[PDB]
This record gives structure tokens, C-alpha cells and sequence, in this order.
């Protein structure tokens, strides 16, 4: 009982000190797990959200809307630790260009959830919004058959989760485009929208 | 002495300022009456306003106190009201140039902002004789200050200097300056009429509104 | 007296608490009930406003005194999801603010530090307020230390 939504208190400061609860480091140890464990939730995930849909698009929604659920958590902790506690630190860019944030995305937050950093990052050349982010192999789900797309949605939730929570919003939505030795390639396409891109074409 | 007379050719000379500046109203559209105490021409009390503000401007600069700078606003006045219709009053902006740099500094060479810079001025005038006397008028005998009119200044200053900001891409006037200049506007203001008051905030609102300001 | 709150993105508070000097036992004579929610809300515009600016009037989570308006300094922090840590500074006289800036900068890192260990949790979602009391003692030993 300390906030509500219903008023404010007023406490004097250097007042006495008062008990110690709970704490815990916020840096991280480095801890591993194994790859099965990963898929075998991922796949009790999505064989959970096929039990309760009826059909496919509120089935992709559902999806990303759990990975929206990490993205929303992931970047503040992900951004203060590139920042990095108690010792004494110096706060990061706090990026705001476009052109940065995935950068940022395609350099830390792909070499923070797999031990790979992400593959290629390209524009669309025959009309702006439209971002390419491409690997070569996804390790989230390599153990569906190729054919369908929709489990490949949870990822790019994330990127959604990333985007929107960081003041660009945006939506997102994934192919799988076959190009050379890889089967299975997965293009993730970032459609934004046009109140995003005339405040940035506010900004010269 | 002659402080005297120079105060009482002062005060005639601000009287024909606003008197040759009220002569020159409703653009003289058809006015060719008897005339009493005007000219009712084309551009004549206008001219005449010119020539009456550049002789308060110089009785005043030769006077060197709030009714200094009233010429001053004057002077920029009669060259925007002038600037309604067809004007080409170079000759009074050089006379206007010369002494605001005689008395003042100028430092600006734009297009529609040496009027701003002239306001700007002209508050600190005022702002400096604010340590004087409190009451020099009869109008004014049992009043308290003379903060009644040092608001009105600075809100006919946001009025003609905030509708100069219309666009967004070449914007003359930039929003973070002319909102840290209504800022250092909230003085002590508490007792006043009501009226001035809600016309004042009215004013602050419409600001706000135009400026996007919503908060 | 300090005014200190934390507010999200579509305008309500996940955090507010007031702390005063203990001599002026009572703290903010009369403004605490209706000035100090409005002026902070009043602040919100320009620290939306300078969000999204490149060159202020570097590195663009901290910034200085937004505003000074009837003498009270007003101290504002920008979170990388959008949280805004709007804070205000209140004296019987007027206060200087800029020369805490060694201290009250490190007072946003970790009070940042904290909101980043409240988010971690998943079942605390935003756009929740932030009802714990560890966080209460956590921030008012903070407010003891970088007074």
C-alpha cells in the first residue's frame, strides 16, 4: 500500500532507514541451455495456440502478440546493460533515426538471443517504409516442414514488440523467399506507417 | 526650465502621434469632408503620422520615461499600418534605424522582425522606469501599478509576432523562443479585473492553441 | 520539498511520491493539492516536444531543468521505452538544480536500474502502477542519499 491511483504521500527526507527485502544483480551471468528444451516449448507453444484457434490470421496475431511480450520487456534491459548498475555508468545513445534501430536489432539484440549475429539488412529500393531483415537459417524453427509460414510469426513478433514500444510504430509480416543453398531463408518485411515518416520527414 | 517644455512638447508630440495615427483610420474611402483637424486623403495622415512619430522619436531621444518608448511603438505602428496597404516608408525606417542605434542597438537587418526587435526594446524602457514615481497621471491616480498596461505590451507583441509563424518548413520565428518568452510573462497578476483576465488567458490560449502547444 | 513522478506514454502515472526537508514538516504550502499535478502535466508538451530533436537547446536520456516557472525548477529524464521521470524542485527561494547534476543524474541511472528490475517481471504489464513497498523503500533511501 504505497500508490495507488488515488493520491500521493508525503514523507520526510533523511528520515530513518527501513528494512531490506529483496534484491538481486542486474548484469548478467552467462547461462546456456540447451537447444531441445527451447523447441520443445516453442512447439508446445504453438501446438497449444493451433488446440485453441479456429483459423489462421487470429492464430498469427496471437503469435505475436506473445512475442510483442518480450520485445516490450527486451529492450530496456538490453539498452541498459549495452549502457553498463551501483558502478558507474554512462547512459547510451538512445537512438531515434530509422537507420539505427536496426542496426541495433541486426547487431545486439540477434547476437543476444542466438550466439549468431543476423545475416543481411537491406532496403527496399522500389518503395521507402519497406526494411528487409534477413537471415539464412532460422534456429527458432528449423523442425516444422518448410510450407508453412505462420510459426515463423513469434520472431518477428518480437521485432513488432521491439519497434512500437520504442516510439516507431510499425507492423510486420514474413515470407519465406528460396534463394540459393538455403531451403528455408525467411524474410521478415517492416511495414511502417506514413505519421512515422513525415515526422521524420519533419526532421530534414 | 526647459525640462518642462521639453516634457509638455513631449506629451503634445505623443498626443499628435496617436492623433495622426487614429487620423489615418478606415483607409479614407470616399472622405472628402471639411476635414476639422485632419487631412481624409489617400496617404496623408499617414505620412503626417510619420513625420509627427519621427518628431516624438526625437524629442524623446533628446528627453533622455515610459512615455519614450510609445513612440518607438508607434513608429512601427504607422509602418505596419502603412504596410496594410501600399507602403514604401524608407525613409522613415532609416530615420527610425538611426536613432533606435543612436539611443539603442539594432543589430537586425530582417524582413518584418526589426518591428519584434523595436518591441523588444521598447519593454526595457519601461522595464528600467518601472523604479520611479507610480503615478504620473491623473487617469491612473488611485491605481497600483503599472503592470495594467506592461501586460498589454507584451500580449499585443505575441498577437502580431505569433500569426508570423503559419508554415512549418521556412519558420521565421522558432516555437522554443517565443515560449520561453511567455515564460517569464506570469508576473504577479493575481488582483486585476476579471475581464482583462479572461481576455489575457483567452489570449494565451489562442497561442497555445495555434502554436500545438495543447497541454 | 520534491514533487517526483513517473509517467507513461499515453499520459498516467505509474509512480508518484512527495519528499520533503524534515524542518518544514508540512511541505509545499498549498501547492501540493492542485498546482503540482498541473504544471507537470503542463511539462509533459515540452519533454514530448524535445523527445525527438537531434541538438538540444549528447546522448539524449538525460537532460537539464526543462522549465522554471513560479520559481521551481523542473528536472526531467527520458527511459529508453518512452517512460518519462519528470521531477520538480521546490524552496521558499529559488533553487539551483545544475550543480547536483554530479549527483541527481546517478539518482536517475538507478531509479532507471529499479524501473528496469519492476519490468522484468512478466506478469507486471504496463500501464499498471507500480504497487510495491520495496520500491517505495528503495526509492526514498535513494532520495536520502542524493539529497
Amino acid at each position: 500500500t504505497v500508490g495507488p491511483k488515488q493520491a500521493i504521500t508525503s514523507e520526510a527526507s533523511t528520515t530513518y532507514i527501513p528494512s531490506r527485502i529483496y534484491s538481486e544483480s542486474l548484469l548478467f551471468k552467462r547461462q546456456e541451455a540447451s537447444l531441445s528444451a527451447m523447441a520443445f516449448l516453442f512447439q508446445e507453444m504453438i501446438s497449444q495456440l493451433h488446440r485453441t484457434c479456429k483459423t489462421a490470421g487470429d492464430f498469427e496475431t496471437k503469435l505475436s502478440d506473445y512475442g510483442h511480450n518480450i520485445g516490450i520487456r527486451l529492450l530496456e534491459l538490453l539498452n541498459f546493460r549495452a549502457s553498463v548498475s551501483n558502478y558507474i555508468t554512462k547512459m547510451r545513445r538512445r537512438d531515434l533515426k530509422i537507420l539505427d534501430i536496426l542496426q541495433f536489432i541486426h547487431g545486439t539484440l540477434w547476437s543476444y538471443l542466438f550466439n549468431h549475429v543476423s545475416d543481411d539488412l537491406v532496403k527496399s529500393s522500389e518503395r521507402d517504409n519497406e526494411y528487409m531483415i534477413v537471415d539464412n537459417f532460422p534456429t527458432l524453427t528449423q523442425f516444422i516442414p518448410g510450407e508453412n509460414v505462420s510459426c515463423e510469426y513469434f520472431v518477428c513478433g518480437i521485432i513488432k514488440g521491439f519497434l512500437f514500444n520504442a516510439g516507431f510504430p510499425c507492423g510486420v509480416t514474413a515470407h519465406r523467399m528460396p534463394q540459393g543453398g538455403h531451403s528455408q531463408r525467411t524474410v521478415y518485411l517492416i511495414q511502417f506507417d506514413r505519421q512515422v515518416l513525415d515526422r521524420e520527414g519533419l526532421r530534414f | 526650465n526647459r525640462s518642462q517644455q521639453k516634457s509638455l512638447g513631449r506629451q503634445m508630440k505623443i498626443l499628435g502621434n496617436f492623433q495622426l495615427l487614429a487620423g489615418r483610420y478606415v483607409d479614407a474611402l470616399n472622405s472628402f469632408v471639411d476635414a476639422i483637424t485632419t487631412l481624409y486623403k489617400v496617404r496623408d495622415y499617414l505620412w503626417l503620422g510619420s513625420a509627427l512619430d519621427g518628431i516624438s522619436i526625437c524629442f524623446l531621444l533628446l528627453s533622455y520615461n515610459s512615455i519614450s518608448i510609445a513612440a518607438m511603438q508607434s513608429p512601427r505602428n504607422s509602418i505596419m499600418s502603412l504596410s496594410a496597404p501600399a507602403l514604401n516608408i524608407d525613409v522613415e525606417n532609416i530615420n527610425l534605424p538611426l536613432l533606435i542605434k543612436c539611443i539603442s542597438d539594432k543589430v537586425l537587418y530582417y524582413y518584418d522582425l526589426s518591428l519584434m526587435h523595436n518591441s523588444e526594446y521598447a519593454p526595457q524602457v519601461v522595464y528600467c522606469e518601472f523604479l520611479l514615481k507610480t503615478l504620473t497621471f491623473m487617469t491612473s491616480c488611485y491605481k497600483s501599478s503599472e503592470f495594467s498596461k506592461d501586460v498589454l505590451d507584451n500580449i499585443v507583441k505575441n498577437q502580431h509576432r505569433a500569426l508570423s509563424d503559419i508554415p512549418n518548413s521556412p519558420m521565421f520565428p522558432r516555437f522554443e523562443v517565443y515560449f520561453y518568452s511567455n515564460k517569464l510573462f506570469e508576473l504577479q497578476l493575481k488582483e486585476m479585473q476579471v475581464e482583462a483576465q479572461i481576455k489575457i488567458y483567452s489570449t494565451m490560449a489562442e497561442v497555445y492553441r495555434l502554436l500545438g502547444y495543447k497541454r | 520539498p520534491q514533487y517526483f513522478a513517473i509517467i507513461g506514454k499515453k499520459d498516467n502515472p505509474v509512480y508518484e511520491i512527495e519528499f520533503t526537508n524534515a524542518e518544514n514538516p508540512q511541505g509545499f504550502p498549498q501547492d501540493l493539492k492542485e498546482l503540482n499535478p498541473f504544471i507537470l502535466h503542463a511539462s509533459l508538451d515540452i519533454v514530448e516536444d524535445l523527445q525527438w530533436q537531434i541538438n538540444p537547446t549528447t546522448d539524449n536520456c538525460y537532460l537539464g531543468k526543462v522549465d522554471h516557472f513560479y520559481g521551481l525548477a523542473i528536472t526531467a529524464y527520458i527511459s529508453y521505452s518512452g517512460m518519462k521521470f519528470v521531477m520538480i524542485h521546490g524552496n521558499s527561494a529559488n533553487s539551483s538544480v545544475v550543480i547536483d547534476d554530479n549527483n541527481m543524474r546517478s539518482f536517475y541511472q538507478e531509479v532507471h536500474e529499479l524501473y528496469v528490475k519492476t519490468l522484468m517481471n512478466p506478469f507486471y504489464k504496463i500501464t499498471d502502477p507500480i504497487r510495491s513497498p520495496a520500491f517505495d523503500s528503495r526509492v526514498r533511501t535513494l532520495a536520502r542519499k542524493h539529497l
